[PDB]
């Protein structure tokens, strides 16, 4: 809205990183304080630094805000093993009547590496065709890192309804493990002749088919 | 001391303008300021609207 930050910064373990963020003239740079915080995908924000001036307890003394006029920023000396989380501006908007966050920052460069993927496909059972649906599931398992697209073909034709693709999570040995539905009906499962799915992954393509018949 | 029959040219007449405008536009623009005051809601006195 009135804050603006952003998409992403890059940088290095062991080098200063400094954001900047740009608001407007009646709610940072009328004079009012800004306050920082550290959103961690899966729990609770907490307060890292009030006014820029005090330091909370708790919190290391290596984050540094000020404010430059208009513009606040924050640096940090030295990328630790916990900085995998999003920045935000919080500040008191008079137009506005209240606080307003602001964009967020992820700071992440790279971290996954190749492997080599396996997918498995399964028909569906005898006791599915009654139920007036046919999900054809084909998954994928022991591959990294998690991002492989998924099409599918009845031989003749790519099918463009009911694709679906979920996230991958990690698994015990710290790969990647993923599935794929499609919804369909059993009316027209038999008269196609087979089934697949087709993958790609860093130019791996490999074709796994079903036979109804 | 002595003018004879004839015309003559003594001095120039300049007409001296008594009043200057220098008004450059008829109006100027606005800014967005109304709204401090043509508000749906106010702030209170311990956290007023700067
Ligand atoms: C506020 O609203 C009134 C009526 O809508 C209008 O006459 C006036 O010019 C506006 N601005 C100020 C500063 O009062």
């Amino acid at each position: 809205s009135v804050l603006t930050q952003p998409p992403s910064v890059s940088g290095a373990p062991g080098q200063r990183v400094t954001i900047s963020c740009t608001g407007s003239s009646s709610n940072i740079g009328a004079g009012y304080d800004v306050h920082w915080y550290q959103q961690l995908p899966g729990t609770a924000p907490k307060l890292l630094i009030y006014g820029n001036s005090n330091r909370p307890s708790g919190v290391p003394d290596r984050f540094s805000g000020s404010k430059s006029g208009t513009s606040a920023s924050l640096a940090i000396t030295g990328l630790q093993a916990e900085d995998e989380a999003d920045y935000y501006c919080q500040s008191y908007d008079s137009s506005l009547s209240g606080s307003v966050f602001g964009g967020g920052t992820k700071l992440t460069v790279l971290g996954q590496p190749k492997a080599a993927p396996s997918v498995t496909l399964f028909p569906p059972s005898s006791e599915e065709l009654q139920a007036n649906k046919a999900t054809l599931v084909c998954l994928i398992s022991d591959f990294y890192p998690g991002a492989v697209t998924v099409a599918w073909k009845a031989d003749s034709s790519p099918v463009k309804a009911g694709v679906e693709t979920t996230t991958p999570s990690k698994q015990s040995n710290n790969k990647y493990a993923a599935s794929s539905y499609l919804s369909l009906t059993p009316e027209q499962w038999k008269s196609h002749r087979s089934y697949s799915c087709q993958v790609t992954h860093e130019g791996s393509t490999v074709e796994k088919t079903v036979a109804p018949t | 001391f002595t003018v004879e029959k004839g015309i003559y040219q003594t001095s120039n007449f300049r007409v001296q303008p008594t009043e200057s405008i220098v008004r450059f536009p008829n109006i100027t623009n606005l800014c967005p300021f109304g709204e401090v005051f043509n508000a749906t809601r106010f702030a209170s006195v311990y956290a007023w609207n700067r």
